[PDB]
């Protein structure tokens, strides 16, 4: 039952190794096309220092670099960017479906313009189209209470679902992560100074790039989805309409209706629910306990290039990854024509 | 060579911190019998009965 | 056999606590191009009074005003030099950052070392005996409690012992009868609390170590120094001459040993009265700062930092109750020569710690790391034309010591 | 030139926003009042 | 907010570190080796002329 | 009082940003540094020869 | 709590550091795109004396 | 790698020794095959052999 | 088999200084690799792992 927050945090540690396990080389050929078609000398990793002796110094082999393989994937980005598409309420056969539907699509619409909406597709879809996995968040902040579009950075390795979940959208996901990095003055100037930093293990990166700064803090957000018994009260106030069930986390109490316009009636009707629970770890403890957060489903809305399920693994494919052999080899094939004209002028 | 007449020899405005003590006998005594007793009039001393 | 893995082996390392500890307030930015190489600080000011019975007294014997200083300065250098061939080097390692990594540890390591063997030769308070290592709980009240009864309060006091000797912290607190949190915590992982005994503990493997150095008979002071606060109002050191001493060794006294005088013992510095130690009063020490040799006859020349000041024409700056004279009976603590580990408690105002800033060495490629607060210049070059590249890695340190009177060493007693 | 112009835009979009958040303490809050 | 705003080219984020690109990057090494092949043809044809 | 815009030369090495910044219009970014190069005459004109 | 204006001006300096530290890389590529394309000289630059 | 490092009041290295590269190597290598084998007969699969999961 | 010379200690890694539990240094240990014998005079030899460098 683990009642204490020790006993709950090593099943989360377990989950996470149990989730990492079988996604580790998707998302490694997910990072290594990126990185091949964006970064500037990422054409030639895993090779960077090649070289022989040549008499008393150690010439590196010449290196060039032709990129040939952005263009395509620029034309996608600029057919998406010139006809951008968001999400329409359609009304239905109903005498207020359509003042219904268009009071939705223009929250809705505010939603998505104050906040950061455009950003999140756009990263989306550029990571779509780029390695093949892409996410953006929906979560809720304050300012009383608002939805806001929030976008995924490092969707590859920052985005790990449950392994049960088979579907295209993850409806079956029982559990989820979200990790991001941070940088330790910022690390205590949240949380606290008194304790340790201590970063999640991946044995992601580094792989085959240069590293300069451990300064690199891991901090992964965890979504979990329960199941539990919540008793409802059920308002019978005659005028205003009579028949309103609502839950126990609203009370005459807490909200001051006084029983003005309600009444208690009956309020023994319990029935179970589902609700979403939200938490901060890291590999030592809980940095914020678990909260539950207003919603049903887990807000993390995954994006695919192209998606197929092969063998008990969901497989992901972009727009690169099909090039590279090909550029590869022209690439060398360019600097060996170009050393051996070099040697002998005349 | 010999840069010192360029430099300046110079000591800052803050003060070290000391010692201190505390006081627990003076705010613990009897004070209020002799508050203002001895005057002018009484001279260098001055008395309480016994019972 | 080819087959090598890009990654590295894990390695050792220790901790950093001193640099953490220390004040680091006062001595900042201070030693800049137009301050020179070292600057002082003040000193509070004392008062005595007279006691008279009249009046119409006003022309009488006053008071003085004497100035004091508190001097810090810079160290040497904190230097790294490899010498490689480069493109050997570069075969298998990108931008040559796999150096990185366990060169800024042997900078961090190496200052921390220094301040341990700075503060334990500057520091003058002792308490216990060296033999006993910490098994209780007085051994670690011992020194708040002697902190409260000098007189000190603004500031936070701090300790720091080896692990071996909190593990038996822990075990005396896993047999504590109602706190079940301590219980627990103790039983769990092994971990004693913030503040233990009225001063915060801490534990740390990387501490340095010492050696007592060979000594015999019964040494006892020579000559009458001068301990007046005109004297000594700028160091708190003052030299002294022993005699009864062996008859020709090398090494008598190593750096960091303690002298206690027996008959002068220590004042509240507030209200001038003796200390007692519940059953027997607190006698007087001082720290060896240099070694010290021993010639012919028996007589050894040494100065120790913290001064018994007994001016008898300024009252106010008394530290001791009588003044040491000749044929005063004088030990040391410890045995022969015998190697430990000191474990230490001071004061935040007892040492300072500051860096100082480098600049770029004209046409010579370089770059700055940091590392916890601390800045390291890393300087390349390629003098020769052997293909032998060379990297350096610089940190120029600076300290001062506001007053030994707040800090030392201290053991466990039986 | 169609992704430097959409970068442009939507930097153009970033900067009207500064702007008016900056134009309410110097030009003053607007009000509707006429009748 | 800050003043500051920023215009970016082409712009992402691949590995804990925002990256940029323009116009120019791509085309270095093509432009470099063909000038050092003019230069190299020049000489020659200069070295020797009948 | 009125607003103004004024333009940044060599931002690339001019412009510096928050390090935990991560989107494109660095919105949640709690500190920013700009510089720019300047000459002793105009130093002097403003602030003060004696620094 | 930062009291002294000397105490506030270390802490914008590793703010300045920590800044740099990171954006090095991008930046000089971005410098040598821009000399490459514009200064007259700048296409065959890092060996003009070569002999 | 270890290091170590110099001290001197105003930098100069000039006569002093430098820190060396040393590469150690630590080596892993397989074992030895564990195989379990059975055998049996196909009359026996058609008249004995049930549950042989 | 372990086996413990008496008269040298171990040391930090790091610091290099010795290491001391309370009073009594740490011994340095290893541990035989492989099965030794016995001629005679009383002589073995023995492989080790971990060596005191």
């Amino acid at each position: 039952m683990a009642e204490t927050l020790e006993k709950k945090h090593e099943r989360i540690m377990l989950r996470f190794d149990r989730a990492y396990s079988p996604q580790k080389e998707v998302r490694e050929k997910c990072i290594e096309a990126t990185r091949f078609a964006r970064v500037p000398g990422g054409q030639w990793e895993g090779a960077t220092a090649a070289g022989t002796k040549l008499d008393e110094q150690f010439e590196k082999y010449p290196k060039f670099e032709i990129n040939k393989v952005a263009t395509e994937l620029n034309r996608i980005i600029a057919e998406y960017r010139n006809n951008r598409i968001t999400v329409k309420f359609r009304p239905g056969d109903r005498e207020a479906s359509e003042e219904l539907a268009n009071k939705l699509n223009g929250l809705f619409r505010a939603d998505y313009e104050e906040t950061d909406g455009g950003e999140a597709c756009d990263n989306a879809f550029d990571d779509a189209a780029t390695g093949g996995f892409g996410c953006f968040r929906l979560t809720s902040m304050l300012v009383r209470q608002r939805i806001a579009i929030e976008p995924i950075y490092d969707p590859s390795r920052s985005v790990w679902f449950d392994p049960d979940a088979k579907k295209y959208d993850k409806s079956d996901a029982l559990w989820a992560f979200c990790m991001y990095s941070l940088s330790p003055e910022k690390y205590e100037a949240e949380y606290g100074k008194k304790p340790p930093t201590s970063l999640d293990v991946t044995s992601m990166t580094s792989w085959e790039y240069n590293w300069f700064g451990a300064d690199v803090i891991y901090i992964a957000k965890y979504y979990e989805v329960r199941k539990e018994s919540v008793d409802v009260i059920s308002y019978r106030h005659p005028i205003t309409g009579e028949i309103a069930t609502y839950d126990s986390d609203q009370v005459e109490d807490i909200e001051d209706e006084l029983a003005i316009a309600g009444f208690h009636e009956v309020a023994r009707r319990s029935v179970k629910r589902r609700r979403v629970y939200v938490s901060v770890v890291d590999g030592d403890g809980f940095l914020e306990k678990p909260r539950r957060i207003p919603g049903e489903h887990i807000p993390l809305i995954p994006v695919y290039g192209k998606r197929w399920f092969i063998d008990d693994i969901e497989r992901v494919e972009g727009h690169i990854a099909k090039a590279m052999d090909p550029q590869r080899l022209y690439n060398l094939q360019v600097s060996m024509l170009a050393d051996t004209a070099a040697q002998d002028p005349g | 060579n010999n840069l010192d007449s360029n430099v300046s020899q110079i000591v800052l405005k803050k003060f070290l911190p000391g010692f201190m003590s505390d006081l627990v006998l003076a705010k613990t005594v009897d004070r209020q019998l002799l508050a203002g007793e001895i005057n002018s009039s009484t001279g260098d001393s001055v008395s309480f009965k016994r019972p | 056999s080819q087959i090598v893995l890009k990654k590295f082996l894990p390695g050792f390392m220790s901790d950093l606590v001193l640099a953490k500890t220390v004040d680091r307030q006062l001595l900042a930015g201070e030693i800049n191009s137009s301050t020179g190489d070292s600057v002082s600080f003040k000193r509070p000011h004392q008062f005595s009074s007279l006691r008279t019975p009249t009046g119409d007294i006003s022309g009488q014997n006053k008071n003085n005003l004497i100035s004091g200083k508190a001097t810090g300065r810079v160290g040497n250098y904190i230097t790294v030099a490899v010498e490689y061939q480069q493109l050997e080097e570069a075969i298998k390692l990108n931008q040559l950052e796999e150096i990185l990594a366990p060169v800024r540890q042997r900078i961090v390591t190496d200052l921390e070392t220094e301040l341990a063997h700075f503060m334990m030769n500057n520091g003058a308070l002792s308490l216990g005996s060296p033999n006993t290592p910490i098994t209780k709980w007085s051994d670690v009240a011992q020194t708040a409690s002697f902190l409260k009864d000098l007189g000190v309060n603004e500031g936070e006091n701090y300790a720091v012992m080896d692990p071996w000797s909190a593990q038996r912290l822990a075990d005396a607190q896993t047999g504590l009868h109602a706190s079940d949190q301590l219980v627990r915590t103790a039983w769990e992982n092994a971990q004693i609390p913030t503040n233990f005994g009225g001063i915060r503990a801490l534990m740390s493997n990387g501490l340095a170590s010492r050696t007592q150095g060979a000594f015999g008979g019964t040494l006892t002071v020579k000559t009458q120094p001068t301990v007046t606060y005109n004297a000594v109002k700028d160091s708190y050191q003052f030299t002294v001459t022993l005699t009864g001493a062996t008859a020709s060794v090398t090494g008598f006294l190593k750096a960091g040993d303690q002298v206690k005088f027996t008959n002068t013992y220590w004042l509240q510095q507030q209200t001038k009265q003796a200390l007692y130690n519940g059953a027997t009063p607190i006698s007087f020490t001082a720290t060896v700062t240099a070694d010290a040799n021993s010639d012919s006859g028996g007589d050894v020349t040494v100065t120790l930092s913290g001064v018994p000041i007994y001016d008898t024409t300024n009252p106010q700056y008394n530290s001791v109750s009588r003044q040491v004279e000749a044929g005063d009976a004088v030990s040391v603590v410890g045995t022969a020569s015998q190697t430990m580990k000191p474990n230490l408690f001071y004061n935040k105002f007892f040492c300072g710690l500051g860096s100082i800033p480098l600049p770029k060495l004209h046409s010579i490629d370089s770059a700055v790391a940091t590392y916890e607060g601390f800045s390291i210049r890393v300087h390349k070059y390629a003098d020769g034309d052997a293909n032998v590249q060379k990297m350096r890695f610089d940190l120029l340190p600076a300290y001062v010591c506001f007053n030994p009177h707040m800090g030392g060493q201290f053991f466990g007693n039986p | 030139s169609f992704i430097y112009l959409d970068n442009m835009a939507k930097s153009l979009k970033r900067a009207g926003e500064v702007w008016l958040s900056m134009a309410r303490e110097v030009y003053g809050s607007e009000r509707e009042v006429r009748i």
